[PDB]
């Protein structure tokens, strides 16, 4: 008798992130203003 | 006098999953008992 038993497993996993804001403000006179921004974006992946 | 305001805020998510498997089995029994000759005339033996 004879047995023979392979096994192979591959697991791989990646996430990218990435964050930017940005902002603004001031007054004259009492004429004020503001202002703001932002931006983000994630990306992930699993391969088995 | 016056003042104002204003807000945008947008968001987009995205997922995807493909999965394939794949499983085969084979399996065979070979149970002989032997041989069995015919004699052809080119052979030229008397028995054919």
């Amino acid at each position: 008798a004879h047995t023979m038993e392979t096994f192979s497993r591959s697991e791989n996993e990646t996430e990218v992130k990435q964050d930017v804001k940005a902002g603004l403000e001031g007054a004259v006179k009492g004429w004020g203003g503001g202002a703001t921004a932002g931006h983000g974006n994630t990306q992930g992946t699993i391969t088995t | 006098f016056i003042t104002a305001n204003s807000e945008y805020s947008e968001s987009s998510s995205f997922k995807n999953t493909e999965t394939e498997k794949s499983m085969y089995t084979s399996s065979r029994y070979l149970f002989p008992q032997g041989r069995i000759d015919f004699t052809t005339p080119d052979s030229g033996f008397d028995d054919v």
